[PDB]
């Protein structure tokens, strides 16, 4: 009986910890993907500067 | 990436204001001693004939 109890704690505890993996992380990708945007405009900041520069 | 790809425009950008800055800081003054060189060099003519 503690045999098949902790296997299947330990199964269920197998996915639980993959979801979690993926929670924390999924903070930094969506954080990464707006700085693409962020960086975007904040380097056209000077292209726009050095347009009229002209 | 892009950071590249906008330094790119920056750049782009920094051509033509090259062009217009190396104009005026190097072309325009050296036409400007040509006709200082021009006028001193024919008035010492003027001045070496007559003397």
């Amino acid at each position: 009986s503690k045999r098949a109890f902790e296997l299947q704690k330990s199964a269920f505890s197998e996915e639980v910890n993959i979801k979690t993996a993926e929670a924390q992380l999924a903070y930094e990708l969506q954080g990464a993907r707006e700085q693409q945007k962020i960086r975007q405009e904040e380097i056209e900041i000077e292209v726009v500067q050095r347009k009229k520069q002209i | 990436v892009v950071e590249r790809a906008q330094q790119v425009a920056v750049q782009e950008q920094e051509i033509a204001r090259r062009e217009k800055e190396l104009e005026a800081r190097v072309r325009k003054p050296a036409e400007a001693e040509r006709y200082k060189l021009e006028r001193l060099a024919e008035a010492e003519k003027s001045q070496l004939i007559m003397q």
